[PDB]
């Protein structure tokens, strides 16, 4: 049923698993509008779909134009959420396909039971966890090919870029948490520690910074410093 | 204006009729219910006095034969039979009705109840949905499954109701999921009206047993199918006028005859609050809406 603390290491094993968050699917700005009345404009938005074994990232970009001429966006973007994931599925070789999909919102589970009914082997699944996936858009090159998108399009990535090959998967996917829960907590100070020192450069073909294993240590506990401290000046502690 | 008579009664057990009910002690001279109104299905229920546990009972219509009821004792129930010898029936129930040993069905002339109640129930599709061929009346009681149920165990005690799911491939078009799954218009219209059923009155016939074998038996799988019928209907945008203007006057009866004692658990606070007040015919249930809130308002 649903996902929480107690199997978190399902997460881990291998049976093929994918983890879909739609908060940033239906992105807007709000603004007056020259009678004084309030407007939406909407933006690029993405589909954040990703393995937490592989670090595997399927992002698919949602371009504006989709909701021209739509009603109730909201609810599409749901929708719209569950066809472009079993679409997806559908295109990725059967021993390549997910055995459960983990959604982040528990509105995304009947839109994507229904488009799924196709796929009755594969277990659609809620979560308790209050995973950071929101915060995306707070890595730098994911947010610039979503707000570069000129039309529909799906770019691959892999968001531990290349820690696995020297931390397991579980460690590789606090990590990830810990770096996005900092992020969505205070994204400048959260930035600032990623990237103070001029010297750890982010390769061409990565996300986040070329950390060494000490260096990565600093910043993790930096980052959780970062999420204690904001929850004081939240909280007055 | 027919009879269903006894053997005897030799257990004491609380006897339905429709809507009526009375007790007859153990081995009392009874003899059976007399003065039954021909035009309508009926449905002679049980409940003994030691076991409150199976309420059980028989779906019949007097004009498809004669029909009388015999305690079992191997097998512990009042039994419908039918007597295939037409005139030892007349001599026998002449008899009984001589010396004065039966109920009388107790119709008020004003009473329109259980017409409306059963305006669109046949016992030919009774039959479809409990089979047991053999027979014209049909044995219903509370823990009987449906078919659904048990694709969720032995397939010849079960009620066949039409399956519905919400989330299914008969209830979705391919590449219209959101529109199909939020406006089940499709689902009702073309694959359950036009396919399945063929007109409204054998949906609806269909929807009224389910209703009538879940207040008399408290059968849940047949609540469950009540409900579902429903619901099929108030989140359905296109229906027809007629169709929903009759769903309106069945529900308002049922919701009136139901007891007050039983709502509780004849009635799913999810499905009737959705459908009076989210539901695309929230607006189109007057009279079901009226009595509903007037008599349990605490459901909604
Ligand atoms: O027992 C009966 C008939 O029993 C009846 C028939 C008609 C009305 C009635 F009250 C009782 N036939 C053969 C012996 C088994």
């Amino acid at each position: 049923g649903a996902m929480n603390s107690s199997n978190y290491a399902e997460l881990f094993n291998n049976d093929i698993k994918l983890f879909v968050d739609d908060t940033n699917v239906y992105r807007v700005t709000v603004h007056k509008t020259f009678e004084g009345n309030v407007a939406t404009k909407a933006i690029n938005g993405c589909i954040f779909t990703l393995n937490p074994k592989t670090g595997h990232l399927f992002l698919k970009i949602i371009h504006t134009s989709v909701w021209a001429g739509q009603k109730r966006l909201s609810q599409l973007a749901k929708w719209k959420t569950a066809e472009e994931v079993s679409a997806l599925v559908r295109s990725l070789p059967k021993e390549e396909q997910p055995k459960q999909i983990i959604v982040t919102r528990k509105a995304m589970l009947d839109p994507l039971e229904v488009h799924m009914l196709d796929f009755p082997n594969i277990a659609i699944r809620p979560t308790e966890l209050r995973l950071p996936f929101s915060a995306a858009m707070s890595i730098d090159k994911l947010s610039d090919v979503v707000m570069k998108a000129t039309e529909p399009q799906m770019v691959l990535f892999n968001i531990y870029d290349d820690w696995l090959d020297r931390i397991s998967s579980y460690t590789a996917f606090s990590r990830l948490t810990l770096l996005l829960r900092a992020l969505k907590t205070n994204e400048e100070s959260a930035k600032m520690i990623l990237l103070s020192d001029p010297t750890i450069t982010i390769k061409s073909y990565h996300l986040w910074p070329s950390f060494t294993d000490e260096q990565w240590i600093t910043i993790e506990s930096q980052m959780r410093d970062l999420i204690l401290t904001e929850y004081g000046r939240k909280y007055n502690v | 204006m027919n009879t269903v008579p006894f053997t005897s009664a030799p257990i004491e057990v609380t006897i339905g009729i429709d809507q009526y009910s009375f007790n007859v002690k153990e081995n009392q001279p009874f003899h059976g219910i007399k003065d039954i109104p021909i035009g309508h299905v009926h449905v002679i229920h049980f409940q003994h006095a030691d076991n409150s546990s199976m309420r059980y009972g028989y779906w019949f219509d007097c004009r498809m034969g004669n029909f009388y009821i015999q305690y079992d004792p191997k097998d512990g129930l009042y039994k419908m039979m039918e007597e295939r010898d037409g005139a030892k029936f007349e001599n026998i129930v002449h008899n009984f009705k001589e010396r004065q040993m039966m109920v009388s069905y107790p119709k008020i002339d004003e009473d329109d109840t259980w017409y409306n109640l059963t305006e669109f129930v046949q016992m030919d599709k009774i039959r479809k949905i409990v089979r047991k061929d053999e027979n014209q009346f049909s044995y219903v009681d509370s823990s009987m499954t449906t078919v659904q149920e048990n694709e969720l165990s032995d397939p010849a005690h079960s009620l066949n109701y039409t399956v519905i799911n919400f989330k299914s491939r008969e209830a979705i078009r391919p590449g219209h999921e959101m529109e199909d799954f939020l406006d089940k218009s499709y689902y009702l219209n073309t694959v359950m009206l036009q396919g399945i059923f063929k007109n409204s009155s054998n949906y609806f016939g269909e929807l009224q047993f389910a209703f009538l074998n879940a207040m008399f038996f408290g059968n849940y799988g047949s609540s469950l199918q009540w409900h579902a019928m429903i619901e099929l209907i108030c989140s359905s945008a296109t229906v027809p006028k007629h169709m929903l203007d009759k769903l309106d006057e069945i529900l308002y009866y049922q919701i009136k005859t139901l007891p007050e004692q039983y709502s509780d658990i004849l009635l799913n606070e999810r499905v009737w609050n959705i459908c009076l007040y989210s539901s695309f015919q929230k607006n189109s249930l007057h009279n079901t809406e009226k009595i509903m809130e007037n008599k349990y308002p605490e459901l909604l």
